[PDB]
């Protein structure tokens, strides 16, 4: 295995906090990133 | 929305130590990353350090290496800058300015503060010496003669130069005191006079330093 | 690393166009980024302009930043308005800064500077000392360059500029001081005051007795 390779994980996984297009990238303790933002949709006679 | 404020400045002997607090409001201090910047009285600008979004992170300049240390405390929103073992050199303003990223690897500035005051200089009040700028050889170009008197080594300002005991005010120019690198006050005062005075009328030039109680009548 | 440099001041009439640019001395100029920076004198600097060019959240439009090649500088070609809005401003590539430029705007004509030399009088040469004041009167706007120059290359050790300040008749009036001692005076031929206004260069030469 990779000698320092669990390190960068540990990197990539706590520092985050770049700001780009998207927002604000936060990974939170197990992978999948968070607080992202979200639109509610509704149906209308066949509309969105 | 975004106000910084920063403190913590006062005259400082060479050699002490001293402690500049940043406070900040408005924008959530979590998100990002601020430095420390500085001017020179009449020069530019030069970075000196810039801490991470929490820690670690920590850019150093050249002559600052390992002199000063910067820390930061995101409970209270707030950045502390401790300097020892000064040196002369190093008397300007200091600004906290933010960044625009989470780091400072982008060398982003925004919103900056409003700058304070740390001197470091042994300031001692000398009494004044006044020296006679003499004119020319008997040459001119419009009729008028130029001469006066320099006052060097005065500290702190202000100076009170006048000549014939303030009778002759006409074609007299001063001009503001000048900050050398020993820290102390110095300055010229000229006369506009005709050349066809000179070698038969006699120029005195008073100056008095208040803090230094000092009155000089000198002769040019 | 390199340093940046830059024109020490431009000024123009209101209501035209201008260019102001900064030269990379070594290196590709768009290998990094450039920003450029405005501060009312007194207050503090704020931005301008980041990234290149981008205009950041208030700023009113009415400004461009070009990044060509050419001979290795960025300039930011302004429209023509004046107003109030006449500063020094900076450009900033990494941890290094401009020169610095400050835009005046025209109000009463250009003057010649008039320059007086004053060389140190024996009074001060028995005190083991000398001093040079070079005095500049009636020039404007208030950004000159005084340089000293010991007959065959200009001198740097000890001079001391004072800054230019706002005259009685809207004009503006400076100082300098050469600091010697009598072996260095006495030992060389002649020291010349050289006095740059807008590129106008005006040189006196003085000389011991």
């Amino acid at each position: 295995i990779w000698k320092t390779g669990p390190l960068f994980k540990r990197v990539l996984m706590s520092s985050k906090y770049a700001d780009g297009v998207t927002g604000r990238v936060e990974f939170n303790e197990d992978g999948d990133r968070k607080f992202a933002n979200y639109s509610i949709m509704n149906l209308q006679n066949r509309k969105l | 929305e975004v106000q910084l404020v920063e403190s913590g400045g006062g005259l400082v002997q060479p050699g002490r130590s001293l402690r500049l607090s940043c406070a900040a409001s408005g924008f959530t201090f979590d998100d990002y990353a601020m430095h420390w910047v500085r001017q020179v009285p009449g020069k530019g600008l030069e970075w000196v350090s810039g801490i991470s979004w929490s820690s670690g992170s920590i850019g150093y300049a050249d002559s600052v290496k390992g002199r000063f240390t910067i820390s930061r405390d995101n409970a209270k929103n707030s950045l502390y800058l401790q300097m020892n073992s000064l040196r002369a050199e190093d008397t300007a303003l200091y600004y906290c300015a933010k960044d625009r990223a989470s780091s400072w690897y982008a060398y982003g500035m925004d919103v900056w503060g409003q700058g304070t005051l740390v001197t470091v200089s042994s300031a001692s009040t000398k009494g004044p010496s006044v020296f006679p700028l003499a004119p020319s050889s008997k040459s001119t170009s419009g009729g008028t003669a130029a001469l006066g008197c320099l006052v060097k080594d005065y500290f702190p300002e202000p100076v009170t130069v006048s000549w014939n005991s303030g009778a002759l005010t006409s074609g007299v120019h001063t001009f503001p005191a000048v900050l050398q690198s020993s820290g102390l006050y110095s300055l010229s005062s000229v006369v506009t006079v005709p050349s066809s005075s000179l070698g038969t009328q006699t120029y005195i030039c008073n100056v008095n330093h208040k803090p230094s109680n000092t009155k000089v009548d000198k002769k040019v | 690393n390199f340093m940046l440099t830059q024109p020490h001041s431009v000024s123009e009439s209101p209501g035209k166009t201008v260019t102001i640019s900064c030269t990379r001395s070594s290196g590709s100029i768009a290998s990094n980024y450039v920003q450029w920076y405005q501060q009312r004198p007194g207050s503090s600097p704020t931005t301008v302009i980041y990234d290149d060019n981008q205009r950041p959240s208030g700023v009113p439009n009415r400004f461009s930043g070009s990044i060509d090649s050419s001979s290795n500088s960025a300039s930011l070609i302004i429209s023509g308005l004046k107003t109030e809005d006449e500063a020094d401003y900076y450009c900033q590539s990494t941890r290094v800064f401009g020169g610095g430029t400050k835009l005046t705007v025209l109000g009463q004509p250009k003057a010649a500077p008039s320059v007086t030399l004053f060389p140190p009088s024996s009074e001060e040469l028995q005190a083991n000392k000398a001093t040079l004041v070079c005095l500049i009167s009636d020039f404007y706007p208030g950004a000159v360059t005084v340089a000293w120059k010991a007959d065959s290359s200009p001198v740097k050790a000890g001079v001391e500029t004072t800054t230019p300040s706002k005259q009685s008749n809207n004009k503006y009036a400076a100082s300098s001081y050469l600091s010697l001692t009598p072996e260095q005076w006495k030992s060389h031929r002649s020291y010349s005051c050289q006095v740059t206004h807008e590129g106008s260069t005006v040189e006196k030469t003085v000389a011991p007795t």
